[PDB]
């Protein structure tokens, strides 16, 4: 007998109880994210336990299983997706030290604790500590002397631990077959086996890089702009031709720039799209705002959902003894199990983000009668972007004031929405450029083109010329940037980010011209899109059984990124970059240093 | 049933069986538990090389969704033969004048 048929039943069976044991695992973390007690971490750890003893069982004894006589392309990710040797190639105590250098390294992250001088008892935790003193303080000295605390008390303690690992990643790279650990995470895109549609480890380098670009002056207007903007904050201490300074971006790793909102807005007498006291004043809370998005949902079609939502999810924080994370997460319990965490609250940055949420619950509904091992995007980077969609579409002041958020004799302005244009470049704009510089940056890194000797020194060239950051303090080999980041604490690929950011206009757009908008890309809603709804429900109702790139071709016709729809966007937020900047220095010089 | 059946801690009582080398005829009923052989090693009675256990319990519980809740399915056939044909069917009266 052939092996297609072996096979078939062996991924039937795995579908089988690995649903099962998933049903359970999520049930108890669903336990445990409402209520704080120990037999519920006991739990929670022994039925992973079981989890990752069976997973592990079924992957070696399928490792023998290969490829080259097994058809129908779909058990083909069922198998690549099944084996997953991952670092199990090399010795148990291999592992071993693997895994604790791995523990060391996410609690020295985490009990990173900045201690102030001269008193050795209100150390600070930076949960609350500088994370309300950034965004309410504008103290030049206290900022430089907590990131350069940040950056040397933290950074020196594991630089050779960050050395270490970053070998062991590479050596278990390639002993996977991989030429380094880049490519070992960019396999996750890897795309073969149908003509015309195949997606090679190199294209995204190339493409990623053009893009990049292509886009760079929109950064160089940027840029020009907060540099000009402090100027008028802080004359003394930014050079009208040298690069800004680190602490000085809006965040620690220059990863936004929301904050320095408040000072870099220039009509500030005209207040920003605000209806949260208008909720307050018909006493909405979170049924209401829910039932409102519900039928918001059902407006492009969408189908409603089940009693289980209801009265299984609860949505409120429960105070008093039981204790429950407040930051929301829509959970997937498996098999008909969906449910979402939130804590109400009073903000319009909650209702966003609730309707985030529910469009992710959405999102992971639509691959539920997937396999198990294919109930995923077709990549990555669709989920937090279809999560948020709906959201950013919603967010035009025609669908608040269609449905009673916004009064009618509230006439729209040019100010408010050039303000929040601003706001985004600030929020979503701002994130790509430590986006591609950390990430490049470890493409790099881990590629073997960096000495070991000049790394540091090699961190600071690109620094001073593509983001054009400076630092307040020379740095020499003894700090350690990126030990400071959380993202990489726990060893994720930061390109997630990048993707929904580039995906997400591309998505607004493609589903403005399927409800035939007209007039200015930001002035688009998808209130009564029913044909463009279900023509999303096809596209989510995929899953992982095709390239994503049959998923881009299906959404607009395209087998590579696009970054026209970015342009066409900000095209009114680009002339008017251009209009204030005609007055100012373009550019920026990679020479000076504010420490001289 | 999800009223009743479904119990908490999962009702691991009754089965399904998902794996058959081949279908069945109409209206008869197959109580083998004998372990499917997917692979050509044999598989000696006992779970193993290509050897799985046919049935598997439901495991239901209150939070599963409507799709997959219990379901009491009754089917009721009829059969006519060369028999005088007892069960026949309610036949109504009136009152007499
Ligand atoms: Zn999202």
């Amino acid at each position: 007998s052939t092996i297609e048929e072996q096979a078939k039943t062996f991924l039937d069976k795995f579908n089988h109880e690995a649903e099962d044991l998933f049903y359970q695992s999520s049930l108890a973390s669903w336990n445990y994210n409402t209520n704080i007690t120990e037999e519920n971490v006991q739990n929670m750890n022994n039925a992973g336990d079981k989890w990752s003893a069976f997973l592990k069982e079924q992957s070696t004894l399928a490792q023998m299983y290969p490829l080259q006589e097994i058809q129908n392309l779909t058990v083909k990710l069922q198998l690549q997706a099944l084996q997953q040797n991952g670092s199990s190639v090399l010795s148990e105590d291999k592992s071993k030290r693997l895994n604790t250098i791995l523990n060391t390294m996410s609690t020295i992250y985490s009990t990173g604790k900045v201690c102030n001088p001269d008193n050795p008892q209100e150390c600070l935790l930076l949960e609350p500590g500088l994370n309300e003193i950034m965004a309410n303080s504008l103290d030049y000295n206290e900022r430089l002397w907590a990131w350069e605390s940040w950056r040397s008390e933290v950074g020196k303690q594991l630089r050779p631990l960050y050395e270490e690992y970053v070998v062991l990643k590479n050596e278990m790279a390639r002993a996977n077959h991989y030429e380094d650990y880049g490519d070992y995470w960019r396999g996750d895109y890897e795309v073969n086996g149908v003509d015309g549609y195949d997606y090679s480890r190199g294209q995204l380098i190339e493409d990623v890089e053009h893009t990049f670009e292509e886009i760079k002056p929109l950064y160089e207007h940027l840029h020009a702009y907060v540099r000009a903007k402090l100027m008028n904050a802080y004359p003394s201490y930014i050079s009208p031709i040298g690069c800004l300074p680190a602490h000085l971006l809006g965040d620690m790793w220059g990863r936004f720039w929301t904050n320095l909102y408040s000072l870099t807005v220039p009509f500030g007498q005209k207040p920003n799209i605000d209806v949260t006291d208008a909720m307050v004043d018909q006493a909405w809370d979170a049924q209401r705002i829910f039932k409102e998005a519900e039928k918001f949902f059902v407006s492009v079609g969408l189908p409603n959902m089940t009693q289980g939502f209801w009265e299984n999810s609860m949505l409120t924080d429960p105070g008093n003894v039981q204790k429950a994370v407040c930051h929301p997460t829509a959970w997937d319990l498996g098999k008909g199990d969906f449910r979402i965490l939130m804590c109400t609250k009073v903000t319009m940055d909650d209702f966003l983000t609730a309707h985030h949420e529910m469009g992710h619950i959405q999102y992971d509904m639509a691959y539920a009668a997937q396999p198990f091992l294919l109930r995923n995007g077709a990549n990555e980077g669709f989920h937090e972007a279809v999560g948020e969609i709906m959201s950013l579409s919603a967010a035009t002041p025609k669908h608040l004031k269609s449905i009673g958020l916004l009064s009618p004799d509230f006439q729209e302005d040019n100010e408010t929405e050039i303000n929040f244009l601003l706001k985004q470049a600030l929020t979503i704009v701002g994130t790509l450029p430590f986006t591609y510089m950390l990430e490049k940056w470890r493409w790099m890194v881990f590629k073997g083109e960096i000495p070991k000797d000049q790394w540091m020194k090699k961190w600071w060239e690109m620094k001073r010329e593509i983001v054009g950051v400076v630092e307040p303090v020379p740095h020499d080999e003894t700090y350690c940037d990126p030990a400071s980041l959380f993202h990489v604490s726990n060893d994720y690929s930061f390109i997630r980010y990048y993707t929904r950011t580039l995906y997400q206009f591309q998505f607004q757009e493609a589903l403005c011209q399927a409800a035939k908008h007209e007039g200015p890309l930001h002035k688009c809603d998808i209130s009564n899109s029913t044909e463009a709804g279900q023509k999303l429900f096809n596209m989510l109702r995929l899953g992982k059984s095709e390239p994503w790139t049959l998923a881009l071709e299906n959404v607009v016709g395209a087998k590579n990124m696009n970054v026209r729809p970015l342009l066409n966007y900000f095209e009114p937020l680009f002339t008017w970059l251009k209009d204030q900047n005609k007055n100012s220095f373009v550019g920026w010089s990679t020479d000076w240093s504010p420490y001289a | 049933s999800n009223k009743l059946d479904s119990k908490v801690s999962g009702n691991y009582n009754y089965l399904y069986r998902l794996f058959r080398k081949s279908n069945l005829k109409p209206f008869e009923r197959d109580i083998s538990t004998e372990i499917y052989q997917a692979g050509n090693k044999p598989c000696n009675g006992v779970a193993g090389f290509n050897c799985y256990f046919p049935l598997r319990s439901y495991s239901f519980r209150p939070t599963y969704g409507v799709g997959h809740q219990p379901y009491r399915v009754v089917v009721l056939s009829f059969e006519l033969l060369h028999a005088p044909a007892t069960v026949c069917g309610p036949k109504k009266s009136t009152n007499l004048v």
